[PDB]
């Protein structure tokens, strides 16, 4: 049997918010000149110029 | 940042008996190597000083 006690409930929830998919989208990323780069030891990449 | 090829391009090319389209980069920056193991002329060293 239907009772309705026993079926009204509060469902809660937040009110909006917005999901985001591309993190990497809210990056903004450049470079050095290539003939600037660096290697791990601090050393430009190529160094014969 | 300055590439020194051109520099040992120039030099090649006034020596007047190579063809600088046969010699590879590799070679002219050899020659830089050696040539940046030579003193500087007198006169072009005051000058600079």
């Amino acid at each position: 049997q239907f009772d309705f006690r026993a079926s009204m409930h509060m469902l809660t929830s937040n009110l909006t918010f917005t999901v985001y998919s591309d993190l990497l989208a809210f990056v903004s990323a450049d470079t050095v000149e290539p003939i600037n780069a660096v290697a791990f030891d601090n050393m430009r990449i190529m160094n014969e110029l | 940042q300055k590439k020194m090829k051109s520099i040992v391009e120039d030099f090649l090319k006034r020596l007047q008996i190579f063809d600088i389209s046969r010699v590879p980069d590799d070679q002219m920056y050899r020659l830089r190597d050696r040539l940046r193991l030579l003193p500087v002329e007198i006169r072009r060293l005051d000058i600079f000083n």
